[PDB]
């Protein structure tokens, strides 16, 4: 847990300041993530 | 020669299609299988007229080129005609014990293996399409009417 | 050479026409195989 | 610029697709002019900060490979979502995906680490927070790895 | 004209080779259809 | 003859899209600066004359058009994985994916055009031969056509 929380906190601090700020503006146009979400939802319901 | 140019060409195509061991000349025993594939029904005695190797011939040393093959195909073709389905089913009407126009599968398959030339169950089973299911009494009309298409 | 090329090109044109005719026939025969497949499948299902 | 093997196919595809929208003239580079056009398409006249934040790192124009290593080094420090979820599940009192925020805070301040209360609170302002304080780490790992579900 | 006819004959030869390749492919695909037909037929018969 | 005219729209698009990732300087050619750096970014950096010896396959320069004809002539004769699997299934009638090495040998060493003993051995020392001499052609076609691979 010590190593995991160290890593996650370190990344979380940086992705709130770095080029993620630009990336997040483009992100909603990336249709692949939407089709992936749909696929995952279908797989989840199939599993249920 | 009674065969047409088209027939000769087709026979030459078949001759080189049903190959090979390695050489372009057909084997003595396999020649008979080529004649049978060409839809003819001669007895093995027709080959025995040429009498290549009087002993057991696993070696097949009496190989044939097309010029040697074609005369054998001709003497086969001119050997005999073949009778209608009535001549076949009369045999079945004699073999039958029910008197109903059908025959027991287990009996007939055995009879057709023992009498005359020998055949395997693998050969014989492939001839029947109306298989011996819940009903033992196969209608031999289907057998003859199917195979006579060849 | 002109005569030779004329003969050769006419032969190749004839062969090409034959090949196209054969292509069409193979297509229609494949459609026949497909049709028979569907019909026989349905027949086996209905008989079962 | 060694990068292709270091990150997931989905992440690389996401970066490639994003880059394709920014590389407006379509040549495999991205320039100050491309960022200017992009920012003009996104909003007002350039605040410079976003563009200078690339131009200070780069020797000049940025290759797609250089873009990939830049975003790569930025993503360095992330771990697999299932592995992180496992690590949290060691401490989740509900044993379901929903460790309590006080417990999580204590763990960030006693087990060798000494994370500041402001930074801990930021992780509830921007990263998840849920009813009764039962922080949804199952959602946290999803946004950390960018592996949508 | 000899050069033109040479180019045309080479193009027709290329097209003929393409057509023969296509004929072979259609034949093998028809054999695939036949194989699937036989396999499915046998499966339905065995299930029956 | 002009091989380029033989190929499917999907194959041409795949080659075009691949080439677009390699043509990083956007001059349309295969060049020392681009593919060597790309391969160094994607793997172990074999930037030695081994790559020059690969670029030298084209007559002098190496344009996109020349790349396309090179890959075209190399793909000449190849067929779909499903069609090849069908052709194997003509012997493996049970569709077991389990054809024997004796059967495979009989089909190749005398029947039709002869495969050499060296080519037969290649089919064991690279291709998926397995226990008791069974041969998994379903895996073979996958690696042969580079489909789903
Ligand atoms: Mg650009
Ligand atoms: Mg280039």
């Amino acid at each position: 847990m010590k190593v995991i929380q160290r890593n996650c906190a370190a990344y979380l601090k940086l992705r709130n300041w770095q080029w993620w700020r630009l990336f997040t503006k483009v992100k909603p146009l990336l249709q692949v993530t939407r089709q992936e979400e749909e696929m995952q939802a279908k797989d989840e319901e199939l599993q249920r | 020669c009674d065969f047409s140019e088209e027939q000769t060409a087709e026979f030459k195509e078949a001759f080189q299609l049903f190959d090979r061991t390695g050489d372009g000349k057909i084997l003595y025993s396999q020649c008979g299988d080529v004649m049978r594939a060409l839809g003819q029904n001669p007895t093995n005695a027709e080959v025995m007229k040429v009498l290549g190797n009087p002993k057991s011939d696993e070696m097949n040393l009496k190989t044939l080129n097309f010029e040697q093959f074609l005369p054998m195909m001709q003497t086969i073709a001119k050997n005999k005609d073949q009778g209608c389905f009535e001549d076949y089913v009369e045999g079945l009407r004699v073999f039958d014990k029910e008197g109903n126009g059908t025959v027991m599968g287990a009996e007939i398959r055995h009879v057709l293996v023992t009498l005359g030339e020998k055949m395997t169950e693998e050969e014989v089973e492939q001839l029947v399409a109306g298989h011996e299911d819940s009903n033992g009494c196969i209608n031999y009309e289907e057998l003859v009417r199917m195979v006579l298409s060849g | 050479q002109v005569e030779e090329m004329k003969t050769q090109l006419e032969e190749l044109e004839d062969e090409l026409q034959a090949a196209e005719d054969a292509k069409l026939r193979l297509e229609v025969n494949m459609q026949a195989m497909k049709s028979q497949f569907e019909r026989d499948l349905q027949a086996r299902d209905e008989q079962n | 610029s060694n990068v292709f093997a270091m990150f997931d196919q989905s992440q690389i595809q996401e970066f490639k697709e994003a880059f394709n929208m920014i590389d407006q003239n379509r040549d495999g580079f991205i320039d100050k002019e491309d960022l200017h056009d992009m920012l003009a398409s996104m909003g007002k006249n350039p605040t410079d900060e976003y563009l200078e934040g690339m131009m200070s790192e780069a020797p000049g124009p940025i290759n797609f490979t250089m873009f990939l290593t830049m975003f790569g080094e930025k993503l360095n420090g992330t771990d697999p979502e299932d592995v992180i979820r496992n690590a949290f599940a060691c401490f989740d009192e509900e044993a379901s995906g929903f460790i309590h925020e006080d417990h999580l805070r204590e763990l960030l301040t006693t087990m060798g680490d000494r994370f500041t209360d402001e930074e801990v609170d930021e992780m509830y302002r921007e990263a998840p927070i849920d009813k009764k304080g039962n922080f949804n780490y199952v959602e946290f790992t999803r946004i950390l790895k960018h592996g949508a579900k």
